[PDB]
């Protein structure tokens, strides 16, 4: 035979983890030449990207790959080994392991060679702006622009010149110090809300660097003009170019940058993207630190947006974006021209939430086509007297 | 029927696999050849990012695995068994099954990073004189070798650098005696300089391996404790 | 709940054939690893589970023993054992 598969069942009966004498599931490898070598189990989740138990990967004695439903051992994926270059002979797979890095069943030949198996392989939704402005919709809305604080930590490395919600203290290093990239990555793919940059720069400083930091879509690996490095990840960029005096403090030794944009949100609405990049240059028209080593102290921490209990959020977030019409009624709301009752001031400060919430992500375009922009700054200057007496005469604190 | 891609092939090793072993942390390919080197391969480009022997004895079966709950890597070979993680983003995998030695005199094989090597040799060479200590011309002559062999790989690629190591194989009484000298070298002249936790964690270490150098911990009232040795964080833990 | 550790043990024995003839048969070993602070004390053994009947008639040994993703279930492959 080829081996036998017991699927036998875990006994809490007692205080004491004992284990059970009848076998659930009891399985025959007919085949001689399937004798089992190496086993692996991938958790069922990979896949949604009697209660299923995942899915088994076994290594045969003949080098056959073999990838079975765990409840009921039956073989759904099959995978012949491959021909050793220059002859027939099977190159055997040995052992085989997952690969998360590449998504792949990464598994070792008889000839030493490893190979990689890859698993796998806007119109009818309800918009958040045709309705009209209710209270619970707003509220609703207002739920929808909340954001939550990631946990537990991240993945995310940094150039050795700098030495650690983390932070980390730079060290006086040139052999980097024009381009400096760093590295993160996503611990789940879930709702990215924004990132939060704080720095600490020298203490004798009397004139602010010319310093830039841009974050940038980490590419996926395949199966007054900007440096050349930015320069050729220009199409992947995804917030900035902004410049250091955007955040500078009073003082000038602190400062502050939150980091996201519409397309951001618009790009992360396909649900594939989970790493990203961090791009620090220096750009020009004791120790004489110019630029990125004039940095002292760095710390990074990212954000999410808030789940909330209203599902297919992307498309709601990105209709606001992508259909502008709506500002101009809000700012209809702001000058109680509406006819649909008057407008208390609850309703006006959701209203105003909105608007905030709007400025703040559309803060940091990188390229984009500003005709959403310009219509909804046009329909403000066009009431900007209304709704300036609305506010501040006609409103509260 | 569930389908798979094939999307092609990479070349690890010449001498056939038999065991293998992922680690998530590092992205690493702990690929275990038949004659027991461990070649290590960068997850994401494809490339080995070293080759270790585990300093194991010769002709052993060795046998790698990985947890991840934990995230400790586990080798036993036919004599012992090692666990090890990773230390500053590498795998410290030269001295994975090394056999605790018994003697001050006897060879011990010790790896460094490259940094740490680096700031050891500037520090000797420009803010420490140990020349008094023994096995000390010994020393510089391994670290500069090592150096400027590592520097060659160092300019090439930076994972690869980073997974660079020197190999010292000196023996246990020497490396101690020219740890403690830095220690204190450094301690003297008022430095602070990266050289100095390097040289207490590699004295340290070399306590560790010699279990004839584990004085009894003495804690209780009104009994002093002796601070050079106790320097560790395992004893005042 | 005080972790356990289960070894796959395969026995050899003597036993009249119906001169001796040598039966391997495998079983799982399950011992206490929590020392007291009647429970069974370290290296006892608490549970001696038996495997079925065709691992005991193919000579078969306890090749790998994987708890499941679950919780509640556990995977055991053999495998035929060579004779010596």
């Amino acid at each position: 035979s080829g081996g036998y598969l017991v699927l036998y069942k875990m006994n809490y009966a007692t205080r004491i983890v004992t284990l059970e004498e009848e076998p659930i599931k009891i399985q025959h490898i007919k085949d001689p030449q399937d004798t089992i070598t190496s086993l692996i189990l991938l958790p069922p989740d990979i896949l949604d990207n009697i209660s299923t138990l995942g899915h088994l990967v076994i290594t045969t004695q003949g080098g056959y790959v073999k990838i079975l439903d765990l409840s009921n051992f039956e073989i759904l994926a099959k995978v012949e080994p491959p021909k050793k270059e220059g002859t027939e002979e099977q190159d055997t797979f040995v052992s085989v392991i997952y690969c998360s890095g590449t998504d792949r069943l990464c598994a070792c030949t008889k000839g030493g060679e490893l190979h990689f198996l890859q698993i796998g392989g806007i119109s009818g939704v309800d918009l958040l702006v045709d309705q009209p402005f209710t209270l619970e919709i707003l509220t609703s809305l207002v739920e929808l622009t909340r954001f939550e604080t990631l946990t537990p930590r991240f993945s995310a490395t940094v150039p050795p010149c700098w030495v650690e919600t983390r932070t980390w203290k730079l060290q006086t290093d040139s052999n980097s110090w024009d381009e400096h990239v760093f590295e993160l990555v996503l611990p789940k793919a879930c709702m990215v809300g924004h990132v939060d940059f704080k720095f600490v720069l020298n203490s004798n400083i009397t004139n602010i660097p010319q310093i830039q930091v841009t974050l940038l879509k980490n590419k996926a690996p395949g199966l007054l003009r900007l440096c050349p490095f930015l320069e050729d990840h220009k199409e992947d960029i995804l917030c900035g170019p902004v410049w250091l005096a955007s955040g500078l403090d009073l003082s000038g030794h602190a400062g502050m940058l939150t980091l996201t944009s519409p397309k951001l949100v618009k790009g992360m609405a396909g649900g594939k993207y989970r790493s990203f990049l961090i791009h620090v240059k220096a750009v020009n028209e004791s120790e004489n630190l110019r630029g990125c080593d004039l940095l002292q102290e760095v710390s990074v921490t990212i954000r999410r947006f808030k789940k909330t209990s209203i599902s297919k959020e992307r498309v709601q977030r990105c209709a606001m974006l992508q259909f502008s019409e709506f500002h101009e009624k809000l700012v209809n709301t702001l000058c109680r021209k509406t006819d649909d009752g008057q407008i208390t001031e609850h309703a006006q400060s959701l209203v105003l939430d909105t608007l905030c919430w709007l400025a703040g992500v559309h803060s940091n375009g990188p390229g984009s086509s500003k005709e959403g922009n310009e219509n909804l700054l046009s329909k403000t200057r066009k009431f900007l007297s209304d709704i300036v007496r609305v506010c501040f005469f006609e409103a509260g604190r | 029927e569930w389908l798979v891609l094939r999307d092609g092939c990479m070349h690890c090793d010449a001498d056939g696999l038999h065991s293998l072993s992922y680690h998530p942390a590092l992205n690493a390919i702990l690929a275990v050849t038949s004659r027991g080197t461990i070649k290590v391969i960068d997850g994401t480009s494809g490339a080995t990012l070293q080759a270790s022997a585990l300093s194991a004895k010769p002709g052993g079966q060795v046998k790698c695995q990985y947890i991840s709950a934990v995230d400790k890597v586990i080798f036993v070979d036919d004599y012992a068994v090692g666990c090890r993680k990773d230390l500053n983003g590498i795998l410290l995998l030269d001295t994975a099954l090394q056999t605790p030695v018994s003697k001050q005199d006897d060879v011990v094989q010790l790896e460094l990073p490259v940094t740490e090597a680096q700031q050891l040799l500037s520090a000797c060479l420009e803010k420490v004189d140990i020349s008094s200590t023994e096995g000390y011309d010994l020393f510089i002559t391994q670290l500069k070798d090592g150096l400027k062999n590592t520097s060659h790989e160092t300019a090439a690629n930076h994972k690869v650098a980073k997974w660079a190591t020197v190999t010292f194989h000196l023996p246990h009484h020497v490396l101690k005696s020219i740890a403690s000298a830095i220690v204190n070298e450094l301690k003297k002249i008022n430095q602070n300089v990266a050289a100095l936790p390097v040289a207490s964690s590699v004295m340290d270490r070399l306590s560790y391996l010699l279990p004839s150098a584990r004085p009894e911990l003495g804690v209780g009232p009104g009994r002093s404790v002796d601070r050079s040795l106790m320097y560790s964080e395992a004893n005042r833990r | 709940p005080f972790p356990c550790l289960l070894a796959g043990g395969l026995l050899t024995y003597k036993s009249p054939a119906t001169p001796l003839v040598r039966r391997t048969l495998p079983v799982l070993l399950l011992y206490s690893i929590k020392e007291s602070d009647v429970f069974p004390k370290p290296g006892t053994l608490v549970q001696c589970l038996r495997l079925p009947k065709f691992a005991e008639e193919e000579n078969l040994c306890i090749d790998s023993i994987t708890p499941c993703a679950d919780g509640i279930h556990l995977l055991v492959g053999l495998r035929t054992c060579p004779v010596e």
